[PDB]
């Protein structure tokens, strides 16, 4: 009959955003970290989220279950889920439907483990797994009343651990064009920490680097001209107040990091040699590998997602670079042939729900009545075994 | 009876509309598109298979495949799906009330006609229906009764000479060269310029290119010699991507296959020689008159300049004492539909329908004792 | 679609078990009668407290085949009863006083008896297996691995 | 003395003379520009301005590699000129003016590529003869057969051509745009599944060697999915030339699957067996046995382990499903024989070497320098009027 409201899980690399379907905001947005020791037994002395963060030097050792989007240790993940459900979310698993999300390009083994943990340790009524993106496309359109859905575009989901560029055409996701760069907010955070390290600042805590990004960093057109402007202009030399634990008024003199950090996205050579293709060029390759007829739709609508795309002038620079490259190719074809053309425009789109677009899209999707039919029912799991969700569907064709 | 329905299930396009009118109510490609991506977008009600104009709109991801092969239907499931789409989307009338009319290629394996009438009576409950060759409809389109119809479309082409009153079945010639073969050969010769089209949507793009930038050369060797200086035969096209395509002698090389079938490695005579042989098979009492009237119909025959070369070559074959004229209606694409509508509008046609009452006791084979 | 519907099973007929092992020349009625004659002698020998002689007599002939299931089951039941009706202390003498082929039959049938424990007593079969493997060796089990499937 | 033969394949270059049996020299078609990255860069001997060929593939650690040929056509031509210079000047170190060269080319290439390649060969070298032949006819020559359909799968593009009794059916030549390079790219993606990333340039050759050594073609899809789903026997350990070991599982049988299921790499074109079946079926009814009876594999990309058996089984199965419509009565009345000669990788070279002295001693069969210069590009029609 009348089911209970579905629950929208979200397990990012850095932040986990729980909540409910139909809500206008996540109930909890807290870091995906669990505190753990090494007369309560050592089975239960664990804290998660902000409680874990505050209780850091009291006798616990923090650990991040998720890195690069893929879960390595399983005890931490299962304990995180149980603590969330039975402490903050406050729901009984057997009388609700869950909508889990996890980044694409994950091993089927991880999905199998997630499904078996959910249907054995908790055994909820139903579990549905969606791709971090999709939800981004769903939340892209604001005034979604009956008709105005784009349903065709590109979602550049850049987050804490890994970034994904996924094209969508008429709803379906083209697998062959999926490409992923293994650099995100965490790598540039390590870069910022190293930049604080080389200048021998009085405080170089990672939280200080995060806050330095939070209120300092911005994107710049080019690096040499920005260096010249910084040399000439002296009011771009800020001193962030740290107040780490007891160092009152220990101001940290920030410097070139403010423009050197965001440039990793448009110049990935700085982070590491594991990747070397700049983000606009990689997006161009993704769009070109797509079928010819949907290229106009892919270029017309580009949707940003994740918390790492909130940099000022990020979208402007990305749009400028992509537009320049596509103009270069079109003009090359024109002088090769000798005829004018109307060209193709590019509109990188940012909206009011950039930070938690994935969660908002999941919440909007779960409210549809047809969503219930798509979930994995518990009877199906108990009949077909624990490998009911191993056939990876969005990227690539099985068999 | 309220109205009548005419549905010319062509190989490439379907022209379905009410009778008694000159403008088709709905014309659209006969394509059934099924997506090739398991990554379902949850929500917003996307359906398993796409037909009609939605297939053309979403061809970026579907796998377009026609359900008719050289005039012979081979995927009856998608055929009935297309008919469903027509009747309850583009006509919005139940088939239980309005009788229909169908078109069939001559010399078609009659298992096709039998299964067609059987499936219509079964799953559509039409009060009555009839099947007629496109040639007689084409002849009726111009209001005359003499001439030989050159009906070339997407699947096959055929010539049926006819005098006042009765036709000449022994002189009916049919060739499989048509618009689909033209598009295939154009795709084959486009790769010689470096432009590669492989997917079905690319086939549709090349078909649009053939629609917009193709013509028939008056003299093949003369135009090939003219192609020495790339001045006038060179044109440009704008791809949906935003690309620019440069086209040369392939503009007129691909329509030439209608007259030189050996270009695509098909042993046969060009359509001009086929028409000449078909008319020569007729007796002396009839060709003296049939030379003058030559009805040209179908989508393929819409090429600019094809009529002039047809005329010059047919007079080249025919004796010099003959006067030959080629009929070139400016509405040749829908000519078969207009002929069918005119035939249905006549009040002298209600007598030889195929009603369910006579069908029940006669079975599906009645279609052969009634139509022809 | 066309990926399924395998055809390799019909175009090349694979070798079937009768092509590997010699066919049974005896008829079904003949072997059935032979077993029906041998079994009551074994039961009577069990009754008179001479289980060793009963097992020796029952071991002289051994049936096999894919059409003799029922009579083979009766033979196996009789063999299991005969073996379970033997004192344990006298086993080594019996094992040492046998030929290799007789021991092969013994180990084969006790091992088949091990396959159905819902109706048999596994302890005596395991004890006999332990003692025969200890005395004769591993070649008996090798012969079991390389015996006919119908045995 | 003897005429020279050149087979400028997309991923490899082979060269030799007439009457030869095995290629005299084979080396990747790569061009190496110097580059310094986060490596140790030992100064082994020296780094020259442009390093190509065996030296390039050996010193590949310190240089970036660009492939002049992609999809069977030359993308950038200056690098390819450097390649001919290398091959003629140090691989064979014999560069006379006036000798006879027999080139090779896949069937449906653009006219401009072949025309300007011939123009370069004439003007920049001054050779007195030229002839460009399809790889398929050379593959046919390799086994000496006359009638039958031959399939050539290489690094760049896979093509098939049916020939019946010394007559090439030019209107039924095949062109499947999936080859070894697409398989290598899919292998890189499938390794990116697990976490290994190969974004450098030498890593491309590394994973190419990995697919060379480990990957194999499946014979039964469901059986191999069961094996990779329940058993760990399929796991192999491969150590990179850098010295690092990775784990490879289902990737072994999933890499070359793209040849038979091109939708894995986002290709609408039909698979290898389906395309072969369509090509054979489109022919005339008379030659259909000899098309089926003699199918010859050729090219490097056909060296996949277990490929001939899968091809034969799949073609028989598809014939059963498409013609008999499920009736198994007439299945034993079908004769198909896929040829699997050990040197089907160098069949193109062998055919070129044979044709070198088949048509030698008579210059009036091919194009000469004077004829070229006085009849322009249009002179290149004596070779063949293919479609
Ligand atoms: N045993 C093998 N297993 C798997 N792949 C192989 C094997 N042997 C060769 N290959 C593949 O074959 C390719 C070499 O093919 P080759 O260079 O002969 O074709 P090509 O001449 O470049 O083709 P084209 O003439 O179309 O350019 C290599 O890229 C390699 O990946
Ligand atoms: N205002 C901001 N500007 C730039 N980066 C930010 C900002 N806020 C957060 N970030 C970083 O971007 C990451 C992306 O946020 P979120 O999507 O919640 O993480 P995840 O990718 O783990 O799901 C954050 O974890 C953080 O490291
Ligand atoms: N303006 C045009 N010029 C040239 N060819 C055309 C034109 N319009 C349509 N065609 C060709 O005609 C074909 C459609 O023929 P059609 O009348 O539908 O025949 P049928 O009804 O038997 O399918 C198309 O495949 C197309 O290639
Ligand atoms: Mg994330
Ligand atoms: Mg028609
Ligand atoms: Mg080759």
């Amino acid at each position: 009959a009348s089911f209970n409201v579905p629950i929208i899980m979200d397990n990012g690399t850095g932040y986990s955003k729980l909540g409910y379907a139909g809500n206008d905001a996540p109930s909890y947005v807290f870091p995906t970290v669990i505190a753990t020791r090494s007369r309560a037994t050592e089975d239960l002395d664990f804290f998660i989220g902000n409680d874990a963060l505050k209780k850091a030097s009291a006798g616990y050792s923090l650990d991040y279950p998720i890195r690069h989007g893929q879960i390595e240790n399983w005890d931490h993940m299962e304990r995180f889920w149980q603590q969330s459900l039975f402490k903050y979310l406050r729901c009984e698993p057997e009388d609700h439907y869950f909508l889990l999300t996890e980044p694409p390009l994950n091993p089927p083994e991880n999905r199998e483990n997630t499904a078996e943990i959910m249907f054995e340790s908790f055994n909820c009524a139903g579990l549905y797994i969606a791709v971090q993106a999709v939800l981004a496309l769903a939340a892209s359109w604001t005034s979604s009343k009956v008709t105005d859905r784009s349903l065709t575009g590109t979602v550049v989901d850049s987050g804490d651990g890994v970034t994904h560029i996924i094209p969508v055409a008429e709803g379906y996701v083209i697998g062959s064009s999926i490409k992923t760069m293994p650099l995100a907010g965490r790598d540039v955070t390590y870069f910022v920490q190293s930049l604080l390290r080389d200048r021998n600042e009085p405080d170089s805590s990672l939280k200080t680097a995060e806050r330095i990004k939070e209120e300092c960093c911005y994107v710049c057109p080019d690096i040499v001209k920005e260096f010249s402007r910084f040399d000439r202009e002296p009011d771009r030399y800020l001193k962030y107040a740290s107040e780490s634990i007891t160092g009152h008024s220990t101001t940290i003199d920030v410097g070139f990091e403010r423009f050197l950090a965001p440039e990793i996205f448009f110049n990935p050579e700085i982070a590491s040699s594991d990747f070397l293709t700049p983000l606009p060029e990689l997006v161009d390759n993704v769009v070109q590998s797509s079928p010819i007829d949907v290229r106009k739709g892919l270029y017309k609508n580009i949707v940003l997602s994740g918390g790492s795309t909130l940099f000022k002038n990020f979208g402007n620079r990305l749009q400028r670079d992509l537009k320049r490259i596509v103009d270069e190719r079109i003009h090359r074809s024109e002088m090769l042939s000798g005829a004018k053309s109307g060209g193709v425009d590019v509109n990188v789109i940012s909206h009011k729900r950039q930070r938690n677009a994935v969660w908002f899209g999941g919440s909007l999707l779960a409210q549809t009545p047809e969503f219930g039919s798509y979930c994995h029912t518990k009877a199906d799991y108990e009949e077909y075994g624990a490998s009911i969700a191993r056939r990876y569907q969005i990227f690539g064709n099985s068999l | 009876e309220t109205t009548a329905l005419v549905c010319d299930n062509g190989s490439g396009l379907v022209k379905a509309g009410f009778a008694g009118d000159d403008a088709p109510r709905a014309v659209f490609p006969s394509i059934v598109g099924r997506p090739r991506h398991q990554g379902v977008m949850v929500g917003m009600g996307q359906k398993d298979s796409y037909v009609g104009d939605e297939a053309q709109s979403k061809r970026g991801i579907l796998t377009l495949k026609y359900p008719i092969e050289h005039g012979i239907i081979t995927n009856w499931d998608d055929m009935e799906k297309i008919w469903h789409h027509t009747f309850y989307n583009e006509l919005r009338v139940a088939p239980e009330e309005h009788p229909t009319l169908l078109t069939e290629a001559p010399l078609n394996p009659k298992a096709n006609r039998e299964k067609m009438t059987q499936i219509m009576f079964e799953t559509f409950n039409v009060p009555a229906m009839y099947v007629a060759i496109q040639a007689v409809l084409s002849l009726y389109a111009s209001g005359r009764t003499t001439g030989i119809v050159l009906d070339s479309g997407d699947g096959v082409t055929h010539n049926v000479p006819i005098y006042e009153g009765y036709a000449l079945p022994h002189a009916i010639m049919r060739l499989d060269l048509a618009g689909r073969d033209l598009t295939d050969y154009l795709m084959k010769i486009l790769t010689e310029r470096g432009y590669s089209f492989v997917t079905t949507a690319e086939r549709e793009i090349v078909r649009d290119i053939k629609e917009k930038l193709c013509y028939v050369a008056l003299d093949f060797e003369n135009e090939m010699a003219t192609a020495a200086s790339s001045s006038s035969l060179e044109k440009s096209y704008e791809l949906p991507d935003g690309q620019v395509i440069t086209i040369g002698n392939e503009r007129f090389r691909c329509p030439e296959t209608l007259f030189q079938p050996s270009f695509i490695g098909m042993e046969s005579a060009g359509i001009h020689e086929t028409t000449y042989n078909s008319i020569m098979k007729c007796d002396i009492d009839i060709r003296k008159d049939l030379y003058a009237n030559n009805v040209m119909s179908g989508g393929t025959t819409m090429y600019p300049g094809i009529a002039d070369r047809m005329q010059k070559e047919i007079t080249a074959l025919a004796p010099s004492t003959m006067k030959i004229k080629i009929i070139a209606p400016p509405e040749r694409k829908y000519s078969v539909w207009i002929g069918g509508s005119i035939l249905a509008s006549l009040s002298t046609f209600q007598q030889m329908w195929i009603t369910k009452q006579e069908y029940d006791e006669a079975g599906p084979s009645i279609v052969h004792r009634k139509c022809f | 679609t066309f990926r399924t519907l395998d055809v390799d099973s019909i175009t090349e007929p694979v070798l079937t078990e009768q092509d590997i092992f010699p066919i049974r020349n005896e008829t079904a009625e003949q072997v059935q009668a032979a077993v029906s004659q041998l079994i009551p002698q074994a039961r009577s020998a069990i009754q008179t407290g001479n289980a060793l002689q009963g097992l020796k007599t029952l071991l002289s002939y051994v049936p096999y085949g894919n059409d003799v299931q029922e009579v083979r089951t009766q033979y196996l039941n009789a063999f299991v009863d005969v073996l379970s009706n033997i004192r344990a202390a006298d086993i080594p003498a019996f094992v040492k006083e046998c030929s290799t082929e007789e021991i092969d039959n013994i180990v084969n049938f006790i091992y088949r008896g091990l396959a159905n424990p819902q109706a048999y007593n596994s302890s005596v079969l395991l004890n006999w297996h332990e003692k025969v493997v200890e005395i004769s060796g591993i070649g008996c089990i090798v012969r079991v691995l390389n015996s006919r499937p119908d045995l | 003395s003897a005429p020279i033969v050149l087979d400028n394949g997309t991923g490899f270059v082979k060269v030799g003379y007439a009457k030869d049996n095995f290629p005299r020299f084979q080396f990747p078609s790569i061009v190496g520009r110097p580059i310094l990255r986060a490596e140790e860069k030992t100064g082994n001997v020296q780094i020259k301005d442009v390093m190509v060929g065996d030296e390039a593939e050996a010193v590949r650690s310190l240089l970036q590699v660009k492939y002049p040929m992609e999809n069977g056509i030359i993308r950038d031509f200056e690098e390819m000129n450097q390649l001919w210079d290398y091959t003629f000047f140090e691989k064979l170190k014999i560069d006379p003016r006036g000798r006879k060269i027999l080139l090779t080319e896949p069937p449906m290439n653009p006219v401009a590529n072949r025309e300007k390649m011939c123009e370069t060969m004439f003007e920049r070298y001054g050779f007195g003869g030229v002839y460009v032949a399809i790889q398929a006819v050379l593959s046919l020559y390799a086994q000496g057969l006359s009638s039958g359909v031959v399939v050539d799968s290489g690094d760049g593009v896979t093509h098939i051509v049916p020939v019946y009794e010394s007559v090439v059916l030019n209107h039924l030549v095949g062109r499947l745009d999936v080859a070894g390079r697409d398989a290598t790219r899919y292998l890189i993606s499938l390794l990116l599944r697990k976490g290994y990333a190969f974004n450098r340039t030498a890593d491309f050759e590394t994973v190419r060697e990995m697919k060379e050594k480990l990957c194999y073609v499946s014979y039964d899809l469901e059986l191999d999915h069961k094996l990779s789903e329940e058993t760990t026997v399929l796991m192999r350990n491969y150590t990179l030339p850098d010295g690092r070991v990775i784990k490879v599982g289902s990737e072994r049988y999933e890499c070359p699957e793209c040849l038979f299921q091109p939708h894995l790499v986002g290709s609408e074109q039909p698979g290898l067996s389906e395309f072969i079946f369509d090509t054979i079926q489109a022919a005339d009814v008379d030659i259909r046995k000899y098309l089926y009876r003699a199918i010859v594999l050729s090219g490097g990309s056909s060296m996949y382990a277990g490929l001939p058996s899968r091809l034969e089984k799949e073609i028989k199965q598809l014939w059963f499903e498409r013609v008999l419509h499920g009736d198994p009565a007439r299945l034993p009345n079908f004769k198909v024989k896929i040829e699997d000669a050990p040197r089907r990788r160098h069949a193109v070279f062998i055919g070129g070497a044979v044709l070198a002295d088949i048509m030698a001693q008579n210059d009036h069969m091919w194009v000469s320098k004077a004829e070229w210069e006085e009849y322009g590009v249009r002179a290149l029609d004596k070779l063949g009027p293919r479609t």
